This record gives structure tokens, C-alpha cells and sequence, in this order.
């Protein structure tokens, strides 16, 4: 079961908080 | 050691199974005919990896390969603190143990478990290839890597 | 059921292997499922954990609750006593011993056999090794079956390489080889059997007699299975020189003659075939060292037979000078050396030992009274077996006969001059001292040939297909003028080489003229003996007459042309001669042989033959 969702992710190249 | 094996104190023999496990004496614990130690493990198998591994050794040496594949698979899908690579070993063992005949269990039940372990092992290897590559990537900031290691070095994620 | 224990798992697995072997492929999908569950079992042939003190002191300290794997059990003062007893008799770990006893309580076999609980543990333990090892023989046996699908034949082959021999398949890939584990495995069976007799004899010197007998039977069966597995593994060219030297040393250190030696015979035969004969590790240089190494022994007949077999198998290199290199090496010296070595081996009693082993192998509880005293008139000096109930299998006999026929073919195609000189020596010895009995080397060799070619028409036909080959050459050369023993041996060989009708007809056509033996001389001697008895007789004459009668009966029962010819032949008149001989003063053996010949001649008859037989009977009884 795979579902691509380019819309809302988490910037892999920016730190958190 | 006579005085030890000549005892009927049950809390004692439980405390000694735990102690043998602690010291690493797979030598003496695996060499007990008794089911009392098996039954003791069956209650805490799904509580700790090290105990589950002992339980699976008892099953395999008794040609009960399917029951070990069941313990190993559930342990890999669980939320216990188990590393991804340890979950790759558990699935890989379950895959082998479910691929061979176990008496009293239908070919259909074996294949369905060998298939679930094969799919989860395929996903786990992908996740391991990712985690390794991301940690080693020069173009990834350190701040993010620690975050990646937290979410990928544990239970297996969806594709 | 589906949740079967170790014992029930092996017992069920064994039944599946028999199905595939008996042309029943209804359990293919179910067979593969069992090999995966018992993978850890096939890895280790037989291994008992050493008795540890941690479990001994802990078991008796708190004999209240026992935990084995995932299940839990409660120990009582009665069950705990059986664990220590079983562990002591077999020197098995307390944990492993307890599991065996627990399996009996669940299955509830105590009532099916009505025996103590501790004794059942000994049987259950032996059953595991039986099926665990016996099932392996079926895998290799089915993997070599040519009368099945090529695909299925290959499935069991690659599986055995990994499950039994621990060799991974070609599509993938600290560990110990299979042979060293098998050698140590069989060693444990010997030490366990030796300590069993010592302890058992001490107490014996009860209700467990049958259990001890069954355990001994299981042990000998497991040893035979291990020997067969080792032979099969060696047949795949998976050995070396170290294993050969170790086996030779073990043989040199052999103490008593028993079934184990007969089981190991084929192992050494296959070893010499792979190494000695040019059908294996064809390293001519390596063979030279092994020759000097083989050429201490606590039993000279064993060394004599080994040297004879090695010479017979290794004399095939020195036939031509085009397939190999033989430069800078002398031939006459080596030929004389091999000849003297073979003569010494014969004098030591190699063929005698081979014949004794062949006889003891096919020891049958009952034998047909039509062949009494046949092949039992020699001088056997080798001690016999203790007569214990250790029956042999069928695959072992088949392999032994195949190896014997191969050795016969090799000795006939490699050492003809040896046989010629031996025959001439025996002849001149019997001539210069008739009062003494010369050696029976040639007679024993012919009897061994007969034993090898028995119930195997596919191989017996080779003596009739090509009349110009070495086999037919020797067959026709061994029919010239000779003494009574050689003629009797040749007649017995002909009789045993008539398992079917085609071979019987071939022998009939080859015996009569188309010098070698002919029916004319046979009937002339019969009439001479008849006139002599009717106007004393020596054992040789009686033996010759009995052999002739047995051969005639066999030819009449197997062939039809001979039965229709001799019955109404005017020049032979065999009926009149046999009747005149039976009505004379002779032992009952000749009368019985004549009656059996008459029965064979009258197995298929018509109205005219019945009338003639009744007329003759009335004329000779009135």
C-alpha cells in the first residue's frame, strides 16, 4: 500500500522547530 | 551444582533461569530437558528480545520451525525497543523457518507466514539502505540526520 | 494432526518418502514442507548433549516446575526419578532427557506398550535416530532413481547436498565437513554399544530383555544406514586421502568379525574404485604412493583381500601406452611383484574370506530342499557369525553383488595369465600328489562369481550376447578337461545363470555341440556309473551326479526347447538312466534329485507325455 503525497511533507533539508 | 538441581523451590529456579541468561550461559540453559523453562519463557517471550531468542532456540531444536517463525515475526512487527537491523535478522530467520515443513501445520499456514516475512524483509532492507545512505550523505545537515536515525532505526515503516 | 512432536514428525516424514519411492507422487507439496521444519535435524546426524552438572543439581533441588521452550510442566517425585534414570543409562543431558519423557506422557504410549515410563524414553530416543538416519537413505536413493521424472530426481539431489552434506546449492555461497561428522557419529554408536554390553552383562550375570533387543536392532540399523550414507557420499567424489588412510587404519585395528565389517566392506570397495581404479581421481602419481602404502594387520585375510582388490583395480592402468604416460618405467618387474603379491594373498585366504562373507550375507532362515548341500562342501576355516538376530537389508545386498560382479569383470579382463598359471599349478599339484587335496582357489572364485550373478539376468546376458568377448572367452576356456570340483563349480554357475528362459536357452545352445563339455560325455558318464552300480562310489562322483541332475532340472524348468528335446531324444534316453540309477543302492540325495528332475520335465506335458510317463512308471514298479 503506497500513497504519494507531494503536497504536505517535512523539509528534509531544514532543522526542526 | 547437585544442591542446585536437587531443589524444588520454584521462585528459585526462575531466578536461576534469569541468572543463567544474564551470565550468558546458553551452555547450561539450552541443555535442560524440562518444559518448566519453556513455559517460563512463553510468558516473557513477547517481553524481551533476548528471552524470545532463547524460546526460538528451544522450538527449532525440536523441529518446531513454524512456531519460532511466529515468535520472530510478531517480535519484528512489535513496538518493543528493537533496532532495524535486529528486525532484519528476526524476519530473515522467520522466513527460513516458515519455508520448511513443520509437522501438524498446513502448507497454507506455512506459506502465508513465509510470505508475510518475505515482504516485511524486503521493506526492511529498503529502509536500512535508506538510513545508511542518508546518515553518510555529505549534503545532509547533521541536525536532520539525528532526526532521520530516530524515525528509521526502529519499527518498519510503510512504503 | 498438524502440531506433531519430533517423533511424530520423523515417523510421518518417513511415510512420505516411501510414497515417492513406491511411485506415488501425491505428497510432493507436503514433502517439501517437512524438510524446512527439520532443517536443524538433518544438519547433525546424531549428537547427544553431554551430561551437565548445572541441570543435575538444579533438577533435583526444585523438582516442582519445569519450563521447556514455551510450554510449562510440573515435576513430581515420581517423574523426576525417571529423568535421572534415563540420563544415566544413556548419558544424556537432563533437559534433553526430560523432553523425551514429556513426549511420552502427552502421546500416552505407556498404555500402548505397558512398560515403565523411564524405559519408554529409551525407545523414543532410539526411534528418533532411526527415522532421522533412515529417511536420509531414501532421499539419496530416490535422487539416484532412473525410473522417475528427471526434474524430481534432481530436486532431492540438491536438497541432500545442503540438508545432509551441508553443502549449499550452486545459486549461493569455519564449518566441519560431513565425513568427519559421520565418522565420529558411527564411533559413538560403537562406544555406546560396547558400554551397553558391559553394563547389561554385569547386571544380567527381566521385563527389559525385549527392550534391549529392540535397542540393539535399532543401533545396528542406524549403523547400516550411516554406512550406506557414507558410501553414497563417497560415490559423489567428495573424499580425500586422509579419510582413506583413517579408514585403512580403523580396518587394521579391527578385532572381531561381525556384521559391521560386512557393512564396511562396500565402503572400502568404493574407496578403491574411486582411488585405485582409473574411474576417479586419475592421478597416476598419487596411485603409486598408495600402492606402497597398502602393500600390524590383526587379521591377515583382511589385508590379503584388500591387496588383491587393490591390485585387480589398479592393474587397469598398464594396458596401453596411449591414454596415459608410462615413460621411464619398467613393466616386467611390477608385473612379477603384483603376481607374487596376489599369490600370497590367495595363500592367505582372500577368496575364502570373500566367499564366507558372501555366504553369511545371504543367510536365510529357510532354504528350498531342492538345493541342499550345494556350495557347502569346501573347507571353511573362517569363524562364523554368533548367529544373533541381525538380518540384512536389500540395498546392501544389491551393492555387494554389484561390487562383486565388477571385481569379477576386472579380474577377468586384467589378470588372465594369473588365472592360467594358478590353474596349471593346481593341475600339476593334483597330478604329482593325487592322495592330497589341492587348493580350492579356482573353485572358490567360480562360486563367488555364481553368488555375484544370481537373480540378475541383465548382467548374465553379457555372457551370451558377445561370444567373442573376454567373458565368453573365459566361459568357453573353463569348460575344457578338468577335475570333478571344477566341473561341479561350472555346472553350479550355469544353473545359477539361468534366472530366466532366454539365459536357459542360451546355455542349452552353448552346451551342446554346434573340447568343451557336451551332453554326449555327460550321458556317457551317467551310463558308466549306472552300469557300475548295477554291475564303490566316491563322494566326488555323487556330487557330480547331483550337480548334473540339478542343472538338468533347472534347464527343464526354465527352457522349453531342452524340455521338448531331452524328453523324447533317442540318443540320450535320460529317463532310463536315471531310473536304473534310482533303483540301485545309493543315498537318498540322488533319488531326490532324480525325482525333482522328473518333476521339472513333467511341469508342462500333454496326453501323450502323461501316457508315456504312466507306462514307464508301471513298467518299473511292476
Amino acid at each position: 500500500k503506497l500513497v504519494i503525497n507531494k503536497d504536505m511533507r517535512t523539509d528534509l533539508f531544514s532543522p526542526p522547530n | 551444582y547437585n544442591v542446585v538441581n536437587d531443589s524444588s523451590d520454584e521462585v528459585f529456579h526462575f531466578d536461576m533461569y534469569e541468572w543463567y541468561i544474564e551470565k550468558g550461559w546458553t551452555d547450561r540453559i539450552l541443555s535442560i530437558d524440562s518444559p518448566h523453562v519453556i513455559t517460563y519463557l512463553q510468558r516473557l517471550a513477547e517481553t524481551d528480545f533476548r528471552h524470545a531468542e532463547l524460546l526460538c532456540r528451544f522450538y527449532t531444536t525440536r523441529s518446531r520451525f513454524f512456531e519460532a517463525a511466529q515468535v520472530q515475526t510478531n517480535l519484528a512487527k512489535s513496538d518493543l525497543n528493537i533496532s532495524l537491523k535486529d528486525r532484519i535478522i528476526l524476519l530473515s530467520r522467520a522466513k527460513g523457518n516458515a519455508s520448511v515443513n513443520t509437522i501438524g501445520i498446513s502448507r497454507q499456514q506455512q506459506q502465508q507466514l513465509n510470505h508475510e516475512a518475505s515482504e516485511l524483509l524486503e521493506i526492511a532492507h529498503i529502509q536500512d539502505d535508506l538510513l545508511e545512505r542518508l546518515v553518510a550523505d555529505p549534503r545532509i545537515p547533521e541536525e536532520r540526520k539525528a532526526e532521520i536515525e530516530e524515525f528509521l532505526d526502529g519499527p518498519i515503516r510503510t512504503l | 494432526m498438524t502440531d506433531l512432536r519430533k517423533l511424530e514428525a520423523l515417523q510421518a516424514l518417513h511415510a512420505e518418502l516411501v510414497a515417492v519411492r513406491q511411485h506415488r507422487f501425491e505428497g510432493l507439496q507436503v514433502l517439501e514442507t517437512l524438510l524446512e521444519e527439520q532443517t536443524d535435524a538433518f544438519k547433525a546426524l546424531i549428537a547427544k548433549p553431554a551430561r551437565d552438572t548445572k541441570d543435575r543439581e538444579a533438577l533435583g533441588k526444585e523438582p516442582k516446575k519445569l519450563k521447556i521452550g514455551e510450554e510449562e510442566y510440573s515435576l513430581n517425585e515420581d517423574f523426576v526419578n525417571d529423568c535421572l534414570k534415563l540420563a544415566d543409562e544413556l548419558d544424556l543431558n537432563e533437559k534433553e532427557s526430560a523432553r523425551i519423557l514429556i513426549d511420552c506422557d502427552a502421546e500416552g504410549d505407556v498404555e500402548t506398550q505397558s512398560r515403565p515410563l523411564w524405559e519408554c524414553g529409551v525407545i523414543r530416543f532410539h526411534q528418533e535416530r532411526k527415522y532421522l538416519l533412515d529417511c536420509m537413505r531414501l532421499i539419496l536413493e530416490i535422487a539416484a532413481d532412473e525410473d522417475i521424472d528427471a526434474g524430481l530426481q534432481e530436486s532431492f539431489g540438491v536438497a541432500a547436498e545442503d540438508k545432509i552434506f551441508g553443502i549449499p546449492p550452486p545459486w549461493e555461497r569455519q564449518v566441519k565437513k560431513f565425513i568427519p561428522r559421520c565418522m565420529e557419529a558411527m564411533k559413538g554408536v560403537r562406544s555406546m554399544l560396547q558400554c551397553m554390553a558391559d553394563k547389561a552383562n554385569a547386571r544380567n550375570m527381566l521385563d527389559n530383555q525385549e527392550t534391549l533387543d529392540f535397542s540393539r536392532l535399532s543401533l545396528v540399523e542406524q549403523h547400516e544406514c550411516l554406512a550406506s550414507i557414507l558410501h553414497a557420499a563417497v560415490q559423489r567424489h567428495h573424499a580425500t586421502i586422509a579419510d582413506f588412510q583413517d579408514f585403512i587404519k580403523i580396518l587394521r585395528k579391527w578385532d572381531k568379525y561381525d556384521h559391521f565389517l560386512i557393512h564396511l566392506i562396500p565402503v572400502l570397495a568404493a574407496y578403491i574404485t574411486e582411488f585405485g581404479s582409473p574411474e576417479g581421481m586419475g592421478d597416476l602419481q598419487q596411485a603409486r604412493r598408495l600402492n606402497d602404502f597398502i602393500c600390524s594387520w590383526a587379521l591377515p585375510v583382511l589385508g590379503a583381500a584388500v591387496r588383491a582388490w587393490w591390485i585387480a583395480e589398479h592393474n587397469g592402468f598398464y594396458l596401453d601406452d596411449t591414454v596415459q604416460d608410462l615413460r621411464g618405467i619398467n613393466l616386467d618387474e611390477e608385473d612379477e611383484q603384483r603376481t607374487k603379491q596376489f599369490l600370497d594373498a590367495l595363500k592367505e585366504g582372500a577368496f575364502d574370506f570373500i566367499l564366507s562373507v558372501a555366504a553369511d550375507c545371504k543367510a536365510q532362515e529357510w532354504q528350498d530342499p531342492s538345493q541342499l548341500g550345494a556350495r557347502q562342501w569346501l573347507q571353511r576355516k573362517i569363524p562364523s557369525l554368533p548367529s544373533e538376530p541381525f538380518p540384512f537389508s536389500h540395498f546392501l545386498q544389491h551393492s555387494l553383488m554389484v561390487h562383486l560382479e565388477g571385481f569379477v569383470d576386472a579380474t577377468i579382463s586384467n589378470l588372465p595369465d594369473v588365472l592360467r598359471k594358478l590353474r596349471t599349478e593346481e593341475d600339476e599339484q593334483r597330478q604329482l600328489r593325487p592322495n592330497h587335496e589341492q587348493d580350492m582357489d579356482l573353485e572358490r572364485f567360480l562360486i563367488i562369481i555364481s553368488y555375484a550373478y544370481e537373480g540378475r539376468p541383465d548382467a548374465a546376458m553379457s555372457f551370451w550376447e558377445d561370444p567373442d568377448s573376454n567373458l565368453a572367452g573365459f566361459l568357453q576356456w573353463a569348460s575344457r578337461r578338468a577335475s570333478t570340483p571344477l566341473v561341479s563349480a561350472f555346472c553350479e554357475m550355469l544353473r545359477c545363470l539361468a534366472d530366466n528362459e532366454e539365459c536357459a536357452t542360451a546355455a542349452h545352445n552353448f552346451l551342446l555341440d554346434e573340447q568343451s563339455l557336451t551332453w554326449s560325455q555327460i550321458f556317457k558318464e551317467l551310463e558308466y556309473f549306472t552300469t557300475k552300480v548295477c554291475s564303490e562310489i566316491e563322494p566326488e562322483s555323487a556330487l557330480m551326479l547331483e550337480c548334473y541332475l540339478r542343472l538338468i532340472a533347472k534347464l527343464a524348468t526354465e527352457s522349453e526347447i531342452a524340455r521338448k528335446r531331452l524328453i523324447m531324444d533317442e540318443d540320450f534316453n535320460l529317463v532310463d538312466t536315471i531310473l536304473k540309477l534310482s533303483v540301485g543302492v545309493i543315498p537318498h540325495r540322488l533319488r531326490a534329485c532324480i525325482f525333482y528332475v522328473l518333476k521339472a520335465l513333467m511341469i508342462r506335458k500333454t496326453h501323450e507325455e502323461l501316457d508315456a510317463m504312466w507306462r514307464w512308471v508301471e513298467a518299473w514298479m511292476t
